[PDB]
Protein backbone atom coordinates (compact mmCIF):
# COMPACT_ATOMS: atom_id res chain seq x y z
CA UNK A 1 0.00 0.00 0.00
CA UNK A 2 2.19 2.74 1.12
CA UNK A 3 5.91 3.30 -0.71
CA UNK A 4 6.99 5.06 2.52
CA UNK A 5 7.30 9.07 3.53
CA UNK A 6 5.56 10.47 0.80
CA UNK A 7 2.39 11.96 -0.55
CA UNK A 8 2.40 15.44 -1.42
CA UNK A 9 4.59 16.33 -4.27
CA UNK A 10 5.87 12.81 -5.03
CA UNK A 11 2.82 10.73 -4.58
CA UNK A 12 0.85 13.21 -6.69
CA UNK A 13 3.66 12.98 -9.26
CA UNK A 14 4.09 8.87 -9.51
CA UNK A 15 0.67 8.46 -9.10
CA UNK A 16 0.02 10.37 -12.42
CA UNK A 17 3.62 9.23 -14.14
CA UNK A 18 2.82 5.54 -14.99
CA UNK A 19 -0.52 5.71 -15.14
CA UNK A 20 -1.76 3.63 -12.67
CA UNK A 21 -5.46 3.49 -12.57
CA UNK A 22 -7.83 3.99 -10.07
CA UNK A 23 -7.05 1.72 -6.93
CA UNK A 24 -3.79 2.96 -6.05
CA UNK A 25 -3.91 4.74 -2.99
CA UNK A 26 -0.94 5.20 -0.68
CA UNK A 27 -0.39 6.46 3.11
CA UNK A 28 1.92 9.26 3.79
CA UNK A 29 2.58 11.13 6.92
CA UNK A 30 0.79 14.90 7.17
CA UNK A 31 3.03 17.78 7.53
CA UNK A 32 0.81 19.76 9.21
CA UNK A 33 -0.45 17.32 11.55
CA UNK A 34 1.86 14.38 13.03
CA UNK A 35 0.47 11.38 14.30
CA UNK A 36 -2.02 11.33 11.41
CA UNK A 37 -2.06 11.43 7.90
CA UNK A 38 -4.00 12.24 4.98
CA UNK A 39 -4.71 9.41 2.43
CA UNK A 40 -3.32 10.07 -1.50
CA UNK A 41 -6.05 8.55 -3.57
CA UNK A 42 -6.10 9.14 -7.51
CA UNK A 43 -9.53 10.25 -7.61
CA UNK A 44 -10.84 12.89 -10.06
CA UNK A 45 -13.68 14.68 -11.40
CA UNK A 46 -14.20 12.27 -14.47
CA UNK A 47 -13.69 14.88 -16.84
CA UNK A 48 -9.94 15.58 -16.47
CA UNK A 49 -9.56 11.64 -15.81
CA UNK A 50 -6.46 12.42 -13.85
CA UNK A 51 -6.00 13.51 -10.89
CA UNK A 52 -5.10 13.39 -7.24
CA UNK A 53 -7.43 13.54 -3.79
CA UNK A 54 -5.69 14.23 -0.42
CA UNK A 55 -8.59 13.15 2.63
CA UNK A 56 -7.07 14.31 5.56
CA UNK A 57 -7.70 11.64 8.67
CA UNK A 58 -7.22 11.88 12.28
CA UNK A 59 -6.13 9.30 15.12
CA UNK A 60 -8.28 7.69 17.29
CA UNK A 61 -8.05 8.58 21.12
CA UNK A 62 -8.40 4.59 22.14
CA UNK A 63 -5.22 4.93 19.70
CA UNK A 64 -6.07 3.52 16.10
CA UNK A 65 -6.85 5.33 12.52
CA UNK A 66 -10.44 5.78 10.71
CA UNK A 67 -11.19 7.39 7.87
CA UNK A 68 -14.62 7.38 8.55
CA UNK A 69 -16.75 6.69 11.72
CA UNK A 70 -18.50 3.58 10.02
CA UNK A 71 -15.11 2.08 10.04
CA UNK A 72 -12.68 2.41 12.75
CA UNK A 73 -8.98 0.52 13.37
CA UNK A 74 -6.34 0.34 15.35
CA UNK A 75 -2.96 -0.25 12.76
CA UNK A 76 -2.63 0.95 9.14
CA UNK A 77 -2.47 -2.70 7.64
CA UNK A 78 -5.70 -3.37 9.01
CA UNK A 79 -7.23 -0.30 7.73
CA UNK A 80 -6.05 -0.98 3.98
CA UNK A 81 -7.33 -4.80 4.08
CA UNK A 82 -11.09 -3.63 4.87
CA UNK A 83 -11.16 -0.73 2.59
CA UNK A 84 -9.38 -3.47 -0.28
CA UNK A 85 -12.63 -5.42 -0.14
CA UNK A 86 -14.88 -2.05 -0.78
CA UNK A 87 -15.30 1.48 0.11
CA UNK A 88 -16.28 2.15 3.79
CA UNK A 89 -16.29 5.75 3.45
CA UNK A 90 -14.27 6.39 0.06
CA UNK A 91 -15.08 7.78 -3.39
CA UNK A 92 -13.14 4.38 -4.17
CA UNK A 93 -11.71 0.99 -2.69
CA UNK A 94 -8.22 0.14 -2.44
CA UNK A 95 -7.91 -2.27 -4.82
CA UNK A 96 -4.04 -2.47 -6.12
CA UNK A 97 -0.92 -3.91 -6.03
CA UNK A 98 1.92 -2.18 -6.03
CA UNK A 99 3.70 -0.06 -8.61
CA UNK A 100 7.73 0.45 -7.82
CA UNK B 1 -4.46 26.04 3.88
CA UNK B 2 -3.64 22.59 2.06
CA UNK B 3 -5.61 21.12 -0.46
CA UNK B 4 -7.75 18.32 1.70
CA UNK B 5 -10.84 17.25 0.04
CA UNK B 6 -12.81 14.53 2.00
CA UNK B 7 -15.40 12.31 -0.08
CA UNK B 8 -17.14 10.10 1.83
CA UNK B 9 -19.57 8.07 0.84
CA UNK B 10 -23.08 8.80 3.41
Amino acid sequence: WYFGKLGRKDAERQLLSFGNPRGTFLIRESETTKGAYSLSIRDWDDMKGDHVKHYKIRKLDNGGYYITTRAQFETLQQLVQHYSERAAGLCCRLVVPCHK
Amino acid sequence: EPQYQPGENL
